[PDB]
């Protein structure tokens, strides 16, 4: 999206950092404890009754890794958000009935763990080109709703 | 909170619904579905075209809680209280989607009341859709 | 802003049969008065204690058409709103100070006049492309922001 | 709705932010106007720029408001009701931006607090921060 040069590249140093396969486990449980009714796509995950059960959860944490994985391939297409997460999108209206407005509850759960994990590298500015990130995904895995 | 006036404008207004409920309800729910598809998830089991069943029988539903909600505008909290812990425990559907459901119902109460629709009236029927929302999402967490 | 053309000749169908001075007056007046919070912007413009105090009021109802008669404009330029808008975004922007909210709570309060004035021609279609136009013209008027 | 446990989580993760409280609320005010610069249409009157003087005396204002509220938590709508007036019917700062405060003031702690940010209480103070928003809006309408 529309990102600038010192932002694309703010993004770009920070997620070589990142531990995709925590960060997605920590992200995802989050959302979880967070906004329980977002529980509503993971009955068969098994018990998600308190939160030390969900961010033990072994499906939650594998689930967290592929998502974050498909999000974390998206940070190379960042000119093409769109194209990059079509087929996803697809998929996510037409088999999973998966509400966007889940995307968006990630996306500002996800600048959270960062910001738990980077601590004082997560700056002000850092933070706002993650937003712009995130919100970029939301909208690229919304847009073939129909 | 609801004001003596803000009752009175909503007694009124769905006064004049009268058995014209169950209608105004599908109506209410076809025009979310099309002008906010993103709705449509929460019924992949239903039939969602034009004059569906499902819709119709819905819609009446939806309707009668609220003539439930005026019947008890007063008490809002513990009459809808069933219907509150069954979003928030087995439905689970995101608290954006009621904005999106209390403006389809102003519209068709719009489209079909057009001597009581009054701006008094406007504000106060979207007073009373934003305080059975917060009710019907009290308990979510 | 993406419409079929059938949306688009909807649209335009039902916009020929306006009219916007009093279509202006109305919405603006019922934004007001829905949603008291907006009345902020607007406080030379005398008395707006009472329902009748702002749906009456001269300044009220000359403003109203103003803002409908930008947002006509904007309807024959339904591929190229961004740049239709923009020095008026700019505008709300930098002199105005006005939080884009107010242009989506605006859309909203047109769609229900435009419900109010037609009743059944309002159909869920009409009403269903008539929302896509509200969103695109409030993104439009948001797009200078900074 | 507070839970017991949601009032000790935010009692205990307030009582570590100690002094910085003041620092904390104008960093969370910087990243507010970065991420979301609609928000700045409400501060025209404010030198916006980092470190600015206005930000940080703002941000000691704003931290002081939660602490009066962390320790008034069973009694808030009464401990806040002259900031609620004051939002109301003075600043009509538009309810879609208490969300946004919110969620920077949530980086801002995770930021600074790292082993007191579980994910339980993560969840707790994103209720308390909504709670507040909602006491802070009540008198609107
Ligand atoms: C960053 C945003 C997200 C991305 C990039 C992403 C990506 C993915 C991917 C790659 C899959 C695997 C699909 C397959 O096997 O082909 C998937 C599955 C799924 N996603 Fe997402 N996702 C995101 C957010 C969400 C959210 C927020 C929810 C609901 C809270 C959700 C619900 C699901 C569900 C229910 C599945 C199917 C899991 C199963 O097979 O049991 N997703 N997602
Ligand atoms: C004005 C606010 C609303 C009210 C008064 C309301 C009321 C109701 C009622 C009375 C039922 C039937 C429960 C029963 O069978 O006893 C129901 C079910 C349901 N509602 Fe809500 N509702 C509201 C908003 C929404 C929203 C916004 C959505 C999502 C877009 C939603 C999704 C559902 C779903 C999926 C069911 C189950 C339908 C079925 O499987 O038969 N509701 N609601
Ligand atoms: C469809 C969206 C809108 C359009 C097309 C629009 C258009 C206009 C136009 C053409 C002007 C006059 C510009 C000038 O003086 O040079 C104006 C002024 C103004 N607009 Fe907007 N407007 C819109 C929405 C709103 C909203 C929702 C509000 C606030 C609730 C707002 C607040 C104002 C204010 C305060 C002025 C200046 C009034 C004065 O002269 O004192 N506008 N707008
Ligand atoms: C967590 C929620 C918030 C709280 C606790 C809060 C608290 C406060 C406090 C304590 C004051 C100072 C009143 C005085 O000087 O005595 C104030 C003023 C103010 N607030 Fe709110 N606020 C919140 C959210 C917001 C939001 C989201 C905005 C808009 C983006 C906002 C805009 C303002 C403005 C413009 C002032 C006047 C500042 C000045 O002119 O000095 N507030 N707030």
């Amino acid at each position: 999206v529309h990102l600038t040069p010192e932002e694309k590249s703010a993004v770009t140093a920070l997620w070589g950092k990142v531990n995709v396969d925590e960060v997605g486990g920590e992200a995802l449980g989050r959302l979880l404890v967070v906004y329980p009714w977002t529980q509503r796509f993971f009955e068969s995950f098994g018990d998600l009754s308190t939160p030390d059960a969900v961010m033990g959860n072994p499906k939650v944490k594998a689930h967290g890794k592929k998502v974050l994985g498909a999000f974390s391939d998206g940070l190379a297409h960042l000119d093409n958000l769109k194209g990059t997460f079509a087929t996803l999108s697809e998929l996510h209206c037409d088999k999973l009935h998966v509400d966007p407005e889940n995307f968006r509850l990630l996306g500002n759960v996800l600048v959270c763990v960062l910001a738990h994990h980077f601590g004082k590298e997560f700056t002000p500015p850092v933070q706002a080109a993650y937003q712009k990130v995130v919100a970029g995904v939301a909208n690229a895995l919304a847009h073939k709703y129909h | 909170v609801l004001s003596p006036a803000d009752k009175t404008n909503v007694k009124a207004a769905w006064g004049k619904v009268g058995a014209h409920a169950g209608e105004y309800g599908a109506e209410a729910l076809e025009r979310m579905f099309l002008s906010f598809p993103t709705t449509k998830t929460y019924f992949p089991h239903f039939d969602l075209s034009h004059g569906s069943a499902q819709v119709k029988g819905h819609g009446k539903k939806v309707a009668d809680a609220l003539t439930n909600a005026v019947a008890h505008v007063d008490d809002m909290p513990n009459a809808l209280s069933a219907l509150s812990d069954l979003h928030a425990h087995k439905l689970r559907v995101d608290p954006v989607n009621f904005k999106l459901l209390s403006h389809c119902l102003l519209v068709t109460l719009a489209a079909h009341l057009p001597a009581e629709f009054t701006p008094a009236v406007h504000a106060s029927l979207d007073k009373f859709l934003a305080s059975v929302s917060t009710v019907l999402t009290s308990k979510y967490r």
